[PDB]
């Protein structure tokens, strides 16, 4: 059987919040490497991927790779018992599915749950193999503040960034829409190793941005009209990943 | 031209004020300062603002200048503001409206001009029987509280120097008082009157509760009900309001 | 037509709310020397009577003696929007009945209400005339205290008094109960011109003591097989009075 | 005999508690103190209660005394208790029950003396693998926090000088930690054991929150449950629950 446990019931409740389109049901994988979920919209233009690092699990034992597919819904009833920040989840694999466990040293409390799930083979991680010539950290309230913007205008946004300032436009029907993210404000780092521009689905970016508003140290990256990546990483170690298909 | 304003948060609510009672606007930038002036669809209330040079950090207009916008896509944006968001407003080359919003980062939004309607001015020098000055600030909770009381009219009444407020109820009606005895007034003057507005109208104003810090309180028998929301550095917005049947 | 005023909004709807079996009309009685309602229980035991006399009536314009029978609701709409204790009431007699208005000097404000009531032939007080022998002073929370004693046991209350010593006596099915109250414990004052003893329906004293505790100085007086007086004071003069018919 | 309690308040949640079990009690006043002993009908739990001479004010007991009292009756005078109120219990020439209570003033109720039932008396020198002394306020918290997780069976468990209280929910289940580690036990002795015993019967001595200070927990395997609820001056109330089938 598979165990393992992590660092913070809240962060991972959060992560799965952030889950875009989940369907209530979600394979879990787990890997000698990294446990995870790996999402991809109907359209195909946004992938949405739930990872946590080995070097984050503690007493993680893994047997053989595996992945089950688990109703979402039923994993966060038992994360909402967590009541304190310092709680821990465990997952031990069944047969029947999985054996959820939230137990927080403080009160000294605990709680199980045995998820039906249907094991199956486990999914690989295909993310887009290229080049982010041009990648920032912010905030995650920054980009749900722009989030906003977008919203009363636009139908495609560019993003794009020269020596040292990151540029967001859109246009719809006369009215016009345009910010600059600058270093030190808001940008915490800004690394720019040659001019890119793209342009992404509005109503995805608005989607995804609201969401990266969970982490202080959210990283974006993109290119000259490659996909653009986002990742949420959170203090105990979790992260969520977006992938944004470019308008070509 | 060229404005800025360093209290954004303030300074949008004057607009949102507005959006209360019309949807298009024109910005009149003046040498003086900002001029807006409007009117609702039902001709009961006239409204004249006055935004001084003064008012702005930053004033840069050399020839008068009028653009019109639509309210409620100019409000959308000023409702984005925070309390340390400072606003530019600017005009390109395109006679376009730029809206400059800076705080944590910066941002801007621009609007396509549009035709603005001309406002005939209806007698502003007008004489008032009853004049009264209070607190922004206590009018507005007076009159979110008249709101209450379930009326669709209010009758002003000023009798030796009082003031007073009531709306009518199912079972019978509220009267509050204001006065200079109690507090309410910071100064009175002039005779007595007594008329009956529409309470809509009255409440609508009181958006103006923070830009605004003292309000003058003006009106007769069967004449306009004035109310002057002062603004700084004398700025001025009043609303007209007619009388009842 | 006649004008009253009293000081206090409050306690004017205090007395109100004493008024046991109201019957949702009263009939409010405007004399020279006070304004009062007088009611009296089908089964003639108890006697309820709201008096307010002229001394605590501010402005007090009366012409000839009215009698107003009024909806005791509508009484209470109008008083229920005193937010403070200071706040006035004020009632004026009109064609249609009554025109009651509540107003506050501290935020100025005031309050009308057009009750209509159909005006008649004042009634006149019909009270015991009988000596007391025996009178004391409690605050109303101790009579409370006594009717949840009684709500345990008893089907009678025998109350009697010594030199010093007031008694209330219940028996039933073998249990029983037995107050004493002396002077300073609780009693605030006992006048004592001779040893009385009485009965009253436990069912009947019980609803009365449960209402005496809007008032810190009850009186209640007896005698040698005599109807009780209570006496319900407030601050600002108004008062309730209830008489008790003994059992024999 | 005649008996005088201090604090009535609490010495009546001691009465209120056993009204979870049973209806009739039979207040066995002896030279030592007084003795209080019942059963519940389904013979699950098992009641013994000393309450010393030395914890009463006033202890006046010549000959030994039974008397038989309905609780509900007792109770809902006991109810009436303020926080400053005494307590005195006394029998007359008829052998009734006088309950006198004095603070604000002086009430006395009286009981008609019934027949009391003789309790026989199951083994109490038994020996439990596993003992365990707790503040009462802190056991009390946690069993009221395990009722809400809806479940009707609790099990006790003993592992390495470790208690956890767990109880089956729709989802799973929930288990609180007591030890000395975690400030949950004051002390802890013993081996290793696991009962499941009812809820409800563990639930219902909570009432025992004001009186008790500390509580001692004994167990073991398929043996019954004693919640030891310690009393001021060496008194204590004892509850022996059987364990589950």
């Amino acid at each position: 059987m598979i165990k393992a446990t992590y660092s913070s019931a809240k962060d991972f409740y959060s992560l799965l919040s952030g889950l875009l389109k989940v369907t209530d049901e979600i394979i879990l994988n787990f890997t000698e490497d990294s446990i995870f979920s790996r999402y991809l919209t109907d359209d195909k233009v946004l992938m949405v991927i739930f990872k946590i690092p080995k070097e984050y699990l503690e007493d993680y034992t893994i047997d053989k790779p595996l992945g089950i597919k688990i109703n979402i819904n039923d994993l966060k009833k038992i994360l909402g018992k967590a009541k304190s920040k310092s709680a821990t989840v465990t997952l031990e694999e069944t047969e029947a599915g999985l054996k959820v466990t939230v137990r927080d040293e403080k009160t000294g409390t605990r709680s199980n749950i045995y998820i039906k799930g249907e094991k199956t083979s486990i999914d690989q991680l295909t993310e887009p193999k290229v080049n982010l010539s041009v990648t920032f950290t912010t905030d995650g309230d920054v980009l749900k503040d722009i989030a906003r913007d977008l919203s009363l205008v636009g139908e495609e946004v560019e993003i794009s960034a020269d020596e040292n300032t990151v540029t967001l436009s859109t246009e719809e029907a006369g009215r016009t829409y345009k910010s600059l993210l600058k270093q030190d404000k808001p940008l915490k780092s800004l690394n720019v190793e040659s001019p890119s521009k793209a342009v992404y689905s509005i109503e995805v970016l608005k989607d995804v941005f609201k969401v990266t508003s969970i982490s202080q140290n959210v990283t974006v990256g993109f290119g000259n009209n490659i996909p653009m990546k986002i990742e949420v990483p959170t203090d105990s170690g979790g992260q969520l990943i977006f992938w944004i298909a470019p308008r070509l | 031209m060229r404005v800025k304003v360093i209290d954004a948060d303030a300074f949008s609510y004057i607009f949102r004020t507005l959006e209360e009672f019309i949807d298009e606007i024109t910005l009149d930038f003046t040498s003086d300062g900002l001029k807006i002036r409007g009117i609702d669809p039902s001709r009961v209330t006239f409204i004249d603002i006055l935004i001084p040079a003064g008012y702005f950090e930053e004033y840069n207009v050399e020839k008068e200048e009028k653009v019109g916008v639509k309210l409620e896509d100019f409000t959308d944006v000023l409702k984005t503001v925070t309390k340390n968001d400072s606003l530019y407003l600017e005009t390109d080359e395109n006679q376009n409206i730029k809206v400059t919003l800076d705080g944590v980062y910066e941002r801007t939004f621009t609007f396509p001009s549009i035709v603005a309607s001309e406002i005939e001015t209806p007698n502003l020098n007008l004489e008032f029987p009853f004049k009264a000055k209070a607190l922004t600030v206590t009018f507005t909770d007076i009159i979110d509280e008249i709101e209450d009381i379930g009326g669709d009219s209010i009758t002003f009444k000023a009798e030796g120097g009082k003031l007073y407020l009531s709306a009518n109820s199912d079972m019978g009606s509220s009267t509050i008082e204001l006065s200079t005895e109690n507090g309410g007034l910071l100064e009175s003057e002039g005779g007595d009157a007594e008329s009956v507005y529409g309470l809509e109208y009255v409440v609508n104003t009181s958006k103006m509760r923070k830009p605004s810090d003292t309000v003058e309180i003006a009106f007769g028998s069967q004449i306009p009900l004035k109310l002057r929301y002062n603004l700084p550095q004398g700025g001025y917005a009043d609303f007209y309001i007619a009388p009842r049947a």
